[PDB]
């Protein structure tokens, strides 16, 4: 037997903004300069 | 020092021109004085002193206070109370200060008030009595140089000063430096009392109760501001026995004043705040 896929729920992108390193704040280690804000 | 030279590379240019205006014969030797103590309680303090110059009538004394503030309240103070006085505070015209100083200069009898920083620079001609009633801005040019003015050129005068029984340490500081020291007592009785009728002038008069609180709070501020912390504190003072040496039933409101870090907290890079 094999298997298709049915889609479920949420269909969602994720532009990357940055990356730091702390819990919540601490060094940028990623920032993405191709963003264009809303 | 190393900090002030630190303090004018900072401040000031490159360049800048290096003036030279000092004596280099300070005499300060520390064997050949004698400084005199009393132990009096704040809220007798004025009492003794007021009691002291009208003992020491007919004789030359010169008073230093802490702050201007109090030098005119008590000024005026004593002019009510019938006791005369002069007054050096920095609230009068340079002339009257200049002629004033002048006159007690030349004077057989008498006692001038002023602050202690007022008469720094000040020529101290010969007096008897030499008394710190505040506590002093500088001990060390205090002990030194106004005993060895306080001595004299001619037959020697005395240095008195006023500690109160939580200030002690300073005695601890006069073993330290090898200063020979002389404690002045004094009877009970022989005090003026003039209390209630300080209080009543104080109550009645509202010039007078304003020049009081202006040097209560002026006093409060400068033993506040003190160098010498741990022997001067203004925690370990009593408001309200001062206050009442100032002439009040009740202290005046001065401000005495005047762990963990975050969880997931990182310092902060970048971001303005004023």
């Amino acid at each position: 037997t094999d298997i298709n896929l049915i889609e479920i729920g949420p269909r969602f992108v994720l532009t990357p903004i940055i990356i730091q390193e702390g819990s919540f704040g601490g060094p940028i280690l990623y920032e993405n300069k191709r963003f264009i804000s809303p | 020092t190393t900090k002030v030279e630190d303090l004018a590379r900072i401040s000031l240019r490159p360049g800048p021109l290096y003036i030279n205006v000092d004596e280099e014969k300070k005499y300060s030797t520390v064997e050949g004085l004698e400084q005199g103590y009393v132990v009096v309680e704040a809220d007798k303090r004025f009492l003794l002193l007021f009691s002291f110059l009208k003992k020491m009538a007919k004789k030359k004394i010169i008073v230093f206070f802490s702050s201007c503030n109090s030098v005119k309240y008590y000024s005026e103070l004593l002019q009510y109370i019938d006791l005369p006085v002069l007054d050096l505070h920095g609230k009068q015209k340079q002339q009257k200060r200049t002629n004033t100083f002048f006159e007690f200069c030349n004077a057989k009898s008498g006692t001038l008030i002023c602050t202690d920083v007022a008469a720094r620079g000040l020529d101290i001609p010969q007096v008897d009595w030499i008394v710190q009633f505040d506590p002093p801005d500088d001990p060390r040019d205090y002990i030194h140089r106004v005993g060895r003015t306080a001595r004299g050129n001619n037959g020697k005068g005395r240095s008195l000063l006023f500690l109160q029984p939580c200030e002690l340490g300073f005695l601890a500081h006069l073993k330290a430096a090898k200063v020979p020291v002389v404690e002045y007592d004094f009877p009970k009785n022989k005090i003026l009392n003039v209390q209630s009728q300080l209080e009543k002038l104080i109550s009645t008069n509202y010039y007078l109760n304003q020049s009081a609180k202006e040097g209560y709070r002026s006093y409060i501020h400068a033993y506040a501001s003190h160098s010498l912390r741990s022997v001067f504190d203004v925690h370990k003072l009593d408001l309200v026995k001062v206050a009442k040496s100032f002439g009040f039933s009740t202290p005046p409101r001065v401000d005495i004043t005047l762990g963990r870090r975050a969880y997931g907290s990182q310092p902060r890079q970048g971001g303005r705040y004023k």
